């Protein structure tokens, strides 16, 4: 009958909180060309095999959109976009006035524009008058076309990207440390929040690629059965909707265009890279996506997105923000590539999309340090997976009209962290047994 | 302006074409002889009009960086002509010009002695108070002659009006020289000569009034 | 299939209207490009302009200002005008039906071709001078057969004298001898009239008489010259 307390050490109870996570990668070599941003100068190594451990019985209330690993990964990516930067040549006394033409191909339309301008040689007192070609979207004009200047020069500084440092995401996985664990939610059907029933335990998350993407997400992973619809929040349209296939479409990218690198030294060790005169033909790059796969997955979304809304459901094109989100914007081979995807959204014949090349970005909505993505040489063509897609409502229960949107790219992590959440252990128990100590 | 190539008898010719291109391009190729119709030998890069022979042929653009180069094999005596190369590319715009004009020259030729006649003044031109005397050269190659005229042994060196030698049907060249004279004169000197110097070799032939 | 046939002045004064026209014999002329090309003596040849089978004409941008080309449709003929001719406008004129071709190289819908024109089936050519000078009918007076090598062969002739301008036609027995005929080369005397003579080798057997009469033909001076050879 005399009940005493007794202190028990290593408890399996946790309660949600939010800790410093840590970047983990498995061991790639990296030898001829090396040190991308993601990996850095150093990663820690994953496990040669990590433990996923399935906690039988648990039932854990989930929620993506209140996820921390999300907000850590976005200000992770920032930071180390950063860091890449900083070392790298800074093209503040590219902003002389240009002298710029337009380049010569067939009367039909001109983007692209061969542009001369005075540059400050190695030594201080000398200039050199040298050419390079830009982009219309790089460039603006001054006064008249006689002349212009880069986009930036009035709002802010630029500084180039090291041509050794390479854009293409790698798998990373996110760590917890010790006394802390991370649960997968293991459930097939899983909504973005709510409770799941089948939860297994992990210290480190699987292989996130960080892929930069608009619209359209690019080499996702595929929600397993039928295609998951997520929201924080379906009734209010100011609130993004991710979108997660099933079936892959896949998405051929290519800049025909065979562009040459110039160096040219603007400095004491300081080499600008312009882009050289074009060898051969004048083509526009473009993406080609297939018509009948795109139909049928298009279609297979409306009939999942009646499932809450339920009644006439429309596709019009991005209709608000930059031409850095209205457009699919992603990385190709080096070059950033900016598609016109109103063809897609308007609802083997493979539907080709217009896509037009920017050299100097400001991704993240960043303010401030505008970054030029060196010229790439030779033919560029990649070939991605399009996994999943991120839409908006225009804002009733007559038509519905959703558009594409990147509003936020914090959506991107989200859709590979939904399935992910942070909890802290606390391994002190106490509970009742006939047992005291000696008096 | 023309450009000069000089290939031997029976061997193969390329020629090169003026302008290349800056990106993917269909040439055409024009064969002209002076005075004569053009004939295309080639209209797309590769593509002959039916009844061109197979000898003929155009390089093409597979891969780019390649040049327009017309290849003529078992060079013979009737392909000595203009070859004009047309230009279309994608970066320049409407190729109005054609090609500079390719003067093709056929060397190793067999040399003919010219075959020179000398014809006195007509009786009905000696009638309207005039003379000529008509000193026609045919069939010679290489097409490159001195006219001298010679009045008994003096050298006449006054109204003579000579034509450059122009080709034939034969592929040898014919010139004509005319000394123009009173009918007087035609018949106060013993005999009139024609002196037609040839490479090292000199032809003559006199007329006399009858 | 098709064959093409040039007929013009020959002679045109200058700060005058050119015209010649091209007769078409093998098909419609609303089917195929027509286009005119000149070959001026000591330059290259020129393209001027063309007409499509829908009507539209283009011209070259050196002479776009003077030229107009036309299509006639009852007749299988094109003209070709030319304003305010000069010296420099002296040429052999030929026409010729072009065929539009169109190279592509990259997508259709994006642009990416371009077309391009050549030109299978010409024409023979109609020389045309331009000079202020009048034009003068040939003299022909016969050369007579000298009695000339070895036999068989001798040779007898006919003299084309002092005409203007380019060129002259000779046959023989009204093209009934072909055999033996050699004309020669015209020469500009400093008179400023051409003059060139024809010669036919026949055998001392032949002769005579077989009546050997040459037939001259100068179509600026509308004058046909038929004379009888004999010794
Ligand atoms: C997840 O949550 C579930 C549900 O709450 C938990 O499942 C329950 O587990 C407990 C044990 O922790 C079970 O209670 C025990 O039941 C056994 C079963 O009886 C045996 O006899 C029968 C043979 O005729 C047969 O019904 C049974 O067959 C099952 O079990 C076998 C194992 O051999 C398995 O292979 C099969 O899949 C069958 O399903 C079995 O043979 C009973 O024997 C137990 O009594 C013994 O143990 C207790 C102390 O533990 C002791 O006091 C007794 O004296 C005796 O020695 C005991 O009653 C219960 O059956 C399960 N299900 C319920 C409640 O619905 C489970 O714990 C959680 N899983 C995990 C992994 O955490
Ligand atoms: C994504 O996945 C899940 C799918 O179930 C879902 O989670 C929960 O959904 C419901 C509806 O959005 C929320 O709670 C309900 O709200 C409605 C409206 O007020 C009530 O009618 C519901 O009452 C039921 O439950 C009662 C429990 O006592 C019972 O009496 C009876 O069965 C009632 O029918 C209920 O209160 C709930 O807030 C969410 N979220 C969570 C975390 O549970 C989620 O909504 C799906 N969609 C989205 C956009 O996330
Ligand atoms: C979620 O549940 C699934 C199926 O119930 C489990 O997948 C198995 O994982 C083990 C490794 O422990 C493998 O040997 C099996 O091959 C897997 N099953 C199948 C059907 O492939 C797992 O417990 C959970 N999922 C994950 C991704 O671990
Ligand atoms: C803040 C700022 O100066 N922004 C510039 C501005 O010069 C220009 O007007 C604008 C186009 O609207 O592009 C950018
Ligand atoms: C990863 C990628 O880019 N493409 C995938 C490929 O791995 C896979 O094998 C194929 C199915 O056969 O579907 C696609
Ligand atoms: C470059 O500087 C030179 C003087 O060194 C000047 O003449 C020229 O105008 C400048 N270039 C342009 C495009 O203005
Ligand atoms: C540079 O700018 C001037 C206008 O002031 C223009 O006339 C000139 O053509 C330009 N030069 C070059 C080489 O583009
Ligand atoms: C969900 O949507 C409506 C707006 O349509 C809003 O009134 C409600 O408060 C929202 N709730 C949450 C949790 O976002």
């Amino acid at each position: 009958e005399n009940l005493w307390v007794t202190v028990y050490y290593g408890v399996p109870v946790w309660k949600d909180a939010e800790t410093t996570l840590f970047c983990a990668s498995d061991a790639k070599a990296y030898d001829t060309e090396k040190r991308n941003v993601w990996a850095t100068h150093c990663c820690v190594p994953t496990d040669p095999n990590p433990q996923e451990i399935v906690l039988e019985n648990v039932t854990e209330n989930f929620n993506m959109w209140k996820n921390n690993m999300v907000e850590q990964m976005h200000t992770d990516i920032i930071s180390l976009w950063d860091q890449s930067l900083k070392p790298c040549v800074k093209l503040t006394p590219l902003c002389v006035t240009l002298n710029c033409t337009d380049v010569n191909a067939t009367n039909n339309t001109e983007e692209i524009k061969n542009c001369s301008f005075n540059i400050t040689t190695e030594l201080r007192d000398k200039k050199k008058k040298v050419y390079a070609l830009f982009y219309k979207l790089d460039v603006v004009p001054i006064d008249d076309n006689n002349s212009y200047r880069l986009i930036n020069c009035n709002t802010s500084a630029i500084t180039q990207a090291c041509p050794k440092v390479s854009f293409e995401p790698i798998p990373i996985h996110y760590c917890a440390p010790a006394g802390f664990a991370i649960l997968k939610c293991n459930d097939k059907k899983f909504n973005g929040t709510g409770p799941c029933k089948n939860v297994s335990t992990v210290q480190c998350t699987h292989g996130i690629k960080p892929v930069v993407s608009t619209q359209l997400l690019l080499n996702g992973s595929l929600a397993e059965e039928e295609i998951i619809i997520r929201s924080e929040n379906i009734t209010n349209n100011a609130k993004t909707i991710i979108v997660q296939l099933n079936e892959s479409v896949e998405i051929n990218c290519t800049r025909p265009n065979n562009n040459t690198r110039k160096s040219i030294r603007i400095g004491p060790g300081q080499w600008f890279y312009a882009t050289g005169d074009i060898i051969g033909d004048i083509r526009q790059a473009h993406c080609n996506i297939s018509r009948t796969k795109w139909n049928k997955t298009l279609q297979q979304v409306a009939k999942k997105l009646r499932e809450h809304f339920n009644k006439t459901i429309i596709f019009n094109p991005s209709s608000g923000g930059d031409l850095e989100i209205t457009t699919h914007s992603f990385n190709c081979g080096g070059e950033f590539f900016y598609c016109n995807t109103s063809e897609l959204f308007n609802s083997n014949n493979t539907i080709t999309l217009p896509c037009r090349i920017k050299q100097i970005i400001n991704m993240w909505q960043r303010v401030g340090q505008a970054m030029y993505a060196p010229p790439i040489e030779g033919k560029i063509r990649c070939t991605s997976n399009i996994t999943g897609l991120l839409l908006t409502r225009d804002g009733n229960n007559n038509t519905e009209t959703f558009r594409p949107g990147g509003g936020d790219m914090r959506d991107n992590w989200r859709s590979e962290l939904y399935k992910y959440k942070v909890v802290k252990i606390e391994p002190l128990g106490v509970a009742p047994t006939r047992c005291k100590r000696r008096v | 302006y023309v450009s000069p190539l000089s290939v031997a008898l029976g061997e193969t010719a390329r020629i090169s074409c003026g302008r290349q291109a800056l990106g993917s391009r269909a040439v055409q190729w024009y064969q002209h002889k002076p005075g004569q119709a053009p004939i295309l030998l080639i209209y797309n890069n590769q593509d002959r009009p039916s009844g061109i022979p197979e000898r003929f042929s155009g390089t093409p653009d597979i891969n780019f960086g390649t040049t327009a180069t017309l290849t003529i094999s078992g060079v013979e005596v009737g392909d000595e002509a203009d070859y004009y190369c047309h230009m279309w590319d994608s970066r320049s715009g409407f190729s109005w010009s054609f090609g500079g004009a390719t003067r093709l020259t056929v060397l190793s030729q067999p040399k003919a002695a010219p075959s020179v006649t000398l014809f006195p003044p007509s009786s009905e031109e000696l009638q309207a108070n005039k003379a000529t005397l008509v000193c026609l050269i045919s069939d010679f190659y290489p097409g490159a002659v001195t006219v001298a005229w010679k009045a008994d042994s003096s050298p006449v060196k006054a109204g003579v009006e000579t034509t450059t030698p122009s080709k034939q049907s034969n592929n040898k060249y014919a010139a004509s020289s005319y000394l123009s004279l009173t009918p007087e004169q035609w018949k106060s000197h013993k005999s009139y000569s024609c002196q037609v110097t040839h490479e090292g070799s000199t032809v003559e032939k006199t007329v006399a009034p009858t | 299939q098709v064959q093409l046939q040039e007929s013009g002045p020959g002679l045109v004064r200058p700060s005058e209207t050119l015209s010649v026209t091209c007769i078409v014999s093998g098909g419609s002329i609303s089917n195929y490009y027509w286009t005119w090309i000149r070959q001026s003596p000591g330059k290259g040849l020129e393209w001027i302009g063309y007409i499509s089978d829908r009507e539209t004409t283009t011209y070259n941008p050196s002479l776009n200002s003077r030229a107009v080309i036309s299509r006639d449709t009852s007749k299988n003929q094109l003209s070709l005008q030319l304003r305010s001719v000069t010296t420099a406008d002296t040429a052999i004129y030929f026409c010729a039906t072009a065929r539009r071709g169109q190279r592509i190289y990259g997508v259709v819908s994006f642009g990416e071709f371009f077309y391009y024109y050549y030109m299978d089936v010409w024409g023979k050519g109609t020389a045309v001078t331009v000079s202020s000078a009048s034009t003068k009918g040939p003299s022909v007076f016969p050369l007579a057969p000298s009695s000339s090598t070895s036999g068989g062969t001798a040779a007898l002739g006919c003299l084309v004298k002092d005409y203007f301008p380019e060129p002259v036609t000779v046959s023989w027995n009204s093209g009934a001898l072909t055999s033996g005929v050699h004309t020669f080369p015209a020469v500009l005397q400093s008179s400023g009239l051409y003059s060139l003579s024809s010669v036919v080798t026949v055998p001392s057997s032949s002769l005579g008489t077989q009546t050997y009469i040459c037939n001259v033909n100068h179509k600026p001076s509308n004058t046909k010259v038929d004379k009888k050879v004999e010794p």
